[PDB]
DNA sequence: GTTATCCGCTCACAATGCCACACGCCTAACGAGCCGG
DNA sequence: CCGGCTCGTATAATCTTATGTGAGCGGATAAC
Protein backbone atom coordinates (compact mmCIF):
# COMPACT_ATOMS: atom_id res chain seq x y z
CA UNK A 1 0.00 0.00 0.00
CA UNK A 2 1.47 3.61 -0.76
CA UNK A 3 2.16 5.76 2.50
CA UNK A 4 0.01 8.99 1.90
CA UNK A 5 2.54 12.01 2.69
CA UNK A 6 2.59 15.59 3.08
CA UNK A 7 3.27 18.08 0.52
CA UNK A 8 3.82 21.66 0.25
CA UNK A 9 1.49 23.74 -1.84
CA UNK A 10 1.91 27.32 -2.99
CA UNK A 11 -1.13 29.49 -3.21
CA UNK A 12 -1.84 33.13 -3.09
CA UNK A 13 -2.02 35.81 -0.74
CA UNK A 14 -5.09 35.45 1.15
CA UNK A 15 -7.04 33.05 -0.75
CA UNK A 16 -6.20 29.63 0.89
CA UNK A 17 -9.05 29.35 3.18
CA UNK A 18 -11.19 28.53 0.14
CA UNK A 19 -8.43 26.43 -1.47
CA UNK A 20 -8.72 23.54 0.73
CA UNK A 21 -12.31 23.16 0.70
CA UNK A 22 -12.44 23.63 -2.63
CA UNK A 23 -10.16 20.89 -2.86
CA UNK A 24 -12.35 18.72 -1.16
CA UNK A 25 -15.09 19.18 -3.38
CA UNK A 26 -12.73 18.06 -6.36
CA UNK A 27 -11.49 15.35 -3.97
CA UNK A 28 -15.48 14.36 -3.77
CA UNK A 29 -16.30 15.16 -6.91
CA UNK A 30 -13.86 13.31 -9.16
CA UNK A 31 -13.91 9.94 -7.35
CA UNK A 32 -10.28 9.48 -6.44
CA UNK A 33 -11.49 9.54 -2.73
CA UNK A 34 -9.38 6.00 -1.38
CA UNK A 35 -6.19 7.89 -1.87
CA UNK A 36 -6.08 10.89 0.42
CA UNK A 37 -5.57 11.51 4.01
CA UNK A 38 -7.41 14.59 5.04
CA UNK A 39 -5.64 17.82 4.25
CA UNK A 40 -5.08 20.48 6.59
CA UNK A 41 -3.87 24.20 7.52
CA UNK A 42 -1.93 25.05 10.79
CA UNK A 43 -3.27 28.20 12.52
CA UNK A 44 -3.08 29.08 16.39
CA UNK A 45 -4.74 31.84 18.30
CA UNK A 46 -2.23 35.26 19.57
CA UNK A 47 -3.32 37.27 22.38
CA UNK A 48 -9.65 44.04 20.11
CA UNK A 49 -6.24 42.77 20.04
CA UNK A 50 -6.26 39.02 19.91
CA UNK A 51 -6.69 37.17 16.62
CA UNK A 52 -5.77 34.06 15.07
CA UNK A 53 -2.86 34.10 12.74
CA UNK A 54 -2.85 31.44 10.45
CA UNK A 55 0.75 29.42 11.07
CA UNK A 56 2.32 29.04 7.25
CA UNK A 57 1.43 32.32 5.40
CA UNK A 58 0.34 31.03 2.36
CA UNK A 59 1.27 27.61 1.87
CA UNK A 60 -1.31 24.51 2.59
CA UNK A 61 0.10 21.35 3.62
CA UNK A 62 -1.30 18.31 1.82
CA UNK A 63 -1.85 14.91 1.93
CA UNK A 64 -0.82 12.67 -1.27
CA UNK A 65 -0.08 9.75 -2.98
CA UNK A 66 1.95 11.25 -6.16
CA UNK A 67 1.07 9.88 -9.11
CA UNK A 68 -0.09 11.86 -11.75
CA UNK A 69 -3.60 12.06 -11.94
CA UNK A 70 -2.76 13.15 -8.59
CA UNK A 71 -0.94 16.22 -10.13
CA UNK A 72 -3.49 16.76 -12.72
CA UNK A 73 -6.36 17.01 -10.20
CA UNK A 74 -4.18 19.58 -7.78
CA UNK A 75 -3.60 21.63 -10.75
CA UNK A 76 -7.11 21.92 -12.06
CA UNK A 77 -8.25 23.70 -8.85
CA UNK A 78 -8.84 27.43 -9.72
CA UNK A 79 -6.49 29.01 -7.26
CA UNK A 80 -3.41 26.97 -7.03
CA UNK A 81 0.59 27.69 -7.95
CA UNK A 82 2.55 25.06 -8.25
CA UNK A 83 3.77 22.79 -6.03
CA UNK A 84 7.28 23.41 -4.12
CA UNK A 85 9.63 20.45 -4.30
CA UNK A 86 13.20 19.56 -5.07
CA UNK A 87 12.37 19.92 -8.24
CA UNK A 88 10.03 20.21 -11.19
CA UNK A 89 8.36 16.98 -12.12
CA UNK A 90 8.43 15.45 -9.02
CA UNK A 91 8.23 17.63 -5.45
CA UNK A 92 9.75 16.35 -2.62
CA UNK A 93 7.83 15.02 -0.13
CA UNK A 94 9.00 16.72 3.89
CA UNK A 95 10.92 14.91 6.19
CA UNK A 96 9.32 12.92 9.16
CA UNK A 97 11.03 14.66 12.12
CA UNK A 98 9.55 17.87 10.63
CA UNK A 99 6.37 16.70 10.45
CA UNK A 100 5.86 15.26 13.81
CA UNK A 101 7.46 19.11 14.78
CA UNK A 102 4.11 20.68 13.00
CA UNK A 103 2.29 18.08 14.57
CA UNK A 104 3.37 18.52 18.29
CA UNK A 105 3.00 22.64 17.93
CA UNK A 106 -0.62 21.92 17.79
CA UNK A 107 -0.73 20.54 20.97
CA UNK A 108 -0.52 23.26 23.50
CA UNK A 109 -4.12 24.53 23.60
CA UNK A 110 -5.04 22.07 25.99
CA UNK A 111 -6.12 23.32 29.50
CA UNK A 112 -7.87 22.21 32.87
CA UNK A 113 -5.70 21.14 34.68
CA UNK A 114 -4.25 23.41 36.06
CA UNK A 115 -6.94 26.54 35.81
CA UNK A 116 -7.16 27.37 39.69
CA UNK A 117 -7.84 24.42 42.02
CA UNK A 118 -3.99 23.61 42.38
CA UNK A 119 -2.06 26.19 43.62
CA UNK A 120 1.04 26.09 45.44
CA UNK A 121 1.79 28.08 48.58
CA UNK A 122 4.52 30.65 49.08
CA UNK A 123 3.31 32.42 45.63
CA UNK A 124 3.24 36.55 45.73
CA UNK A 125 -0.22 36.73 43.61
CA UNK A 126 -3.31 39.38 43.32
CA UNK A 127 -6.51 39.38 44.85
CA UNK A 128 -9.35 40.44 42.94
CA UNK A 129 -12.16 40.39 45.44
CA UNK A 130 -13.36 41.88 48.43
CA UNK A 131 -12.16 44.76 50.11
CA UNK A 132 -8.57 43.28 48.84
CA UNK A 133 -9.60 43.80 45.23
CA UNK A 134 -6.24 44.21 43.42
CA UNK A 135 -3.88 43.75 45.91
CA UNK A 136 -0.98 42.22 45.86
CA UNK A 137 0.00 39.80 48.73
CA UNK A 138 1.84 36.08 49.89
CA UNK A 139 -0.12 33.49 50.05
CA UNK A 140 0.87 31.35 53.51
CA UNK A 141 -0.55 28.00 53.09
CA UNK A 142 -3.06 26.42 51.00
CA UNK A 143 -6.07 24.28 52.76
CA UNK A 144 -7.22 22.25 49.45
CA UNK A 145 -9.67 20.60 51.75
CA UNK A 146 -11.36 23.74 53.53
CA UNK A 147 -11.22 25.62 50.35
CA UNK A 148 -9.30 28.81 52.37
CA UNK A 149 -6.14 30.92 51.00
CA UNK A 150 -4.70 31.88 54.16
CA UNK A 151 -3.20 35.25 51.76
CA UNK A 152 -0.74 38.42 53.87
CA UNK A 153 -2.13 41.06 51.30
CA UNK A 154 0.83 43.71 51.45
CA UNK A 155 -0.89 46.88 52.48
CA UNK A 156 0.93 49.51 53.75
CA UNK A 157 3.99 47.86 53.77
CA UNK A 158 2.65 45.07 55.81
CA UNK A 159 1.21 41.58 55.56
CA UNK A 160 -2.32 41.04 56.25
CA UNK A 161 -3.51 38.03 56.57
CA UNK A 162 -7.01 36.59 55.50
CA UNK A 163 -8.74 33.72 54.49
CA UNK A 164 -9.82 34.27 50.72
CA UNK A 165 -11.12 31.73 47.82
CA UNK A 166 -9.08 30.36 44.24
CA UNK A 167 -11.93 32.50 42.61
CA UNK A 168 -11.49 35.37 44.67
CA UNK A 169 -7.59 35.87 44.18
CA UNK A 170 -5.44 36.40 41.00
CA UNK A 171 -2.63 33.40 40.23
CA UNK A 172 0.22 36.07 39.23
CA UNK B 1 13.98 13.99 -45.73
CA UNK B 2 12.39 15.95 -42.48
CA UNK B 3 11.00 12.92 -41.57
CA UNK B 4 14.40 10.97 -41.29
CA UNK B 5 15.38 14.09 -39.23
CA UNK B 6 12.44 14.07 -36.60
CA UNK B 7 13.52 11.87 -33.21
CA UNK B 8 9.61 11.40 -32.19
CA UNK B 9 8.14 8.30 -33.60
CA UNK B 10 4.14 8.01 -33.02
CA UNK B 11 1.05 9.64 -31.66
CA UNK B 12 1.42 9.17 -28.10
CA UNK B 13 5.12 10.37 -28.59
CA UNK B 14 3.78 13.08 -30.67
CA UNK B 15 1.93 14.47 -28.41
CA UNK B 16 4.28 14.19 -25.51
CA UNK B 17 6.68 16.03 -27.62
CA UNK B 18 4.19 18.94 -28.06
CA UNK B 19 3.67 18.82 -25.00
CA UNK B 20 6.50 19.44 -23.76
CA UNK B 21 6.86 22.13 -26.35
CA UNK B 22 4.31 24.04 -25.36
CA UNK B 23 5.08 24.02 -21.34
CA UNK B 24 8.77 23.16 -20.18
CA UNK B 25 8.63 20.45 -16.99
CA UNK B 26 5.15 19.28 -17.02
CA UNK B 27 4.21 15.88 -16.26
CA UNK B 28 3.82 14.00 -19.88
CA UNK B 29 0.30 12.41 -19.43
CA UNK B 30 -1.64 11.11 -22.11
CA UNK B 31 -4.83 12.96 -21.30
CA UNK B 32 -3.02 16.34 -20.20
CA UNK B 33 -1.47 15.59 -23.86
CA UNK B 34 -4.54 14.82 -25.61
CA UNK B 35 -6.53 18.16 -23.72
CA UNK B 36 -3.96 20.77 -24.71
CA UNK B 37 -3.51 19.19 -28.63
CA UNK B 38 -7.67 19.48 -28.38
CA UNK B 39 -7.62 23.23 -27.01
CA UNK B 40 -5.07 24.32 -29.35
CA UNK B 41 -7.20 23.86 -32.69
CA UNK B 42 -10.42 21.62 -32.98
CA UNK B 43 -12.35 23.57 -30.47
CA UNK B 44 -14.93 26.49 -30.15
CA UNK B 45 -13.42 27.70 -27.14
CA UNK B 46 -9.72 29.29 -27.77
CA UNK B 47 -9.51 28.54 -31.93
CA UNK B 48 -12.14 30.93 -33.74
CA UNK B 49 -11.82 31.73 -37.14
CA UNK B 50 -14.45 34.16 -38.24
C1' DG C 1 41.22 7.32 -30.85
C1' DT C 2 41.77 12.72 -29.29
C1' DT C 3 42.71 17.84 -30.17
C1' DA C 4 42.45 22.14 -32.08
C1' DT C 5 39.05 24.74 -35.20
C1' DC C 6 34.67 26.33 -37.84
C1' DC C 7 30.23 27.15 -37.81
C1' DG C 8 25.17 27.81 -36.44
C1' DC C 9 21.99 29.37 -32.46
C1' DT C 10 20.66 32.52 -29.02
C1' DC C 11 20.63 36.84 -26.82
C1' DA C 12 21.84 41.97 -25.02
C1' DC C 13 21.76 46.79 -27.00
C1' DA C 14 20.75 50.92 -29.98
C1' DA C 15 17.68 53.87 -32.94
C1' DT C 16 17.40 62.89 -33.52
C1' DG C 17 16.08 67.04 -31.00
C1' DC C 18 12.56 70.52 -29.02
C1' DC C 19 7.75 72.50 -28.21
C1' DA C 20 2.86 73.04 -27.05
C1' DC C 21 -1.85 70.93 -25.87
C1' DA C 22 -5.24 67.16 -23.95
C1' DC C 23 -6.65 63.14 -20.38
C1' DG C 24 -5.17 59.05 -17.27
C1' DC C 25 -2.53 57.53 -12.66
C1' DC C 26 -6.80 49.75 -9.17
C1' DT C 27 -9.71 46.70 -5.74
C1' DA C 28 -12.19 40.79 -3.72
C1' DA C 29 -10.97 39.89 0.41
C1' DC C 30 -8.30 40.37 5.58
C1' DG C 31 -8.63 43.45 10.04
C1' DA C 32 -12.20 47.20 12.19
C1' DG C 33 -17.34 49.84 13.14
C1' DC C 34 -22.43 49.97 14.39
C1' DC C 35 -25.81 48.34 16.18
C1' DG C 36 -30.18 46.10 13.68
C1' DG C 37 -32.49 42.20 14.88
C1' DC D 1 -24.32 40.96 21.72
C1' DC D 2 -20.31 38.90 17.82
C1' DG D 3 -19.90 39.95 13.42
C1' DG D 4 -23.90 40.15 9.09
C1' DC D 5 -23.21 44.02 6.47
C1' DT D 6 -20.24 47.79 5.59
C1' DC D 7 -15.72 49.93 5.50
C1' DG D 8 -10.10 50.97 5.67
C1' DT D 9 -6.91 49.55 3.27
C1' DA D 10 -2.51 46.31 1.61
C1' DT D 11 -1.59 43.85 -1.92
C1' DA D 12 -1.49 38.77 -4.80
C1' DA D 13 -2.40 37.78 -10.96
C1' DT D 14 -3.78 33.42 -17.43
C1' DC D 15 2.41 38.26 -27.32
C1' DT D 16 1.87 36.72 -31.97
C1' DT D 17 5.09 42.75 -38.54
C1' DA D 18 11.65 44.24 -37.12
C1' DT D 19 16.95 45.32 -38.22
C1' DG D 20 21.44 45.36 -37.50
C1' DT D 21 25.04 44.59 -35.03
C1' DG D 22 28.51 42.06 -31.86
C1' DA D 23 29.61 38.53 -28.70
C1' DG D 24 29.55 34.33 -26.78
C1' DC D 25 28.74 29.25 -26.53
C1' DG D 26 27.31 24.40 -28.00
C1' DG D 27 27.66 21.05 -31.79
C1' DA D 28 29.91 19.40 -35.81
C1' DT D 29 34.69 18.82 -38.17
C1' DA D 30 39.26 17.89 -40.14
C1' DA D 31 43.97 16.37 -38.37
C1' DC D 32 48.73 12.78 -35.91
Amino acid sequence: APKKRWYVVQAFSGFEGRVATSLREHIKLHNMEELFGEVMVPTEEVVRRKSERKFFPGYVLVQMVMNDASWHLVRSVPRVMGFIGGTSDRPAPISDKEVDAIMNRLQQVGDKPRPKTLFEPGEMVRVNDGPFADFNGVVEEVDYEKSRLKVSVSIFGRATPVELDFSQVEKA
Amino acid sequence: ETLRVDPTNDRLSALVEIYRMMRPGEPPTREAAESLFENLFFSEDRYDLS
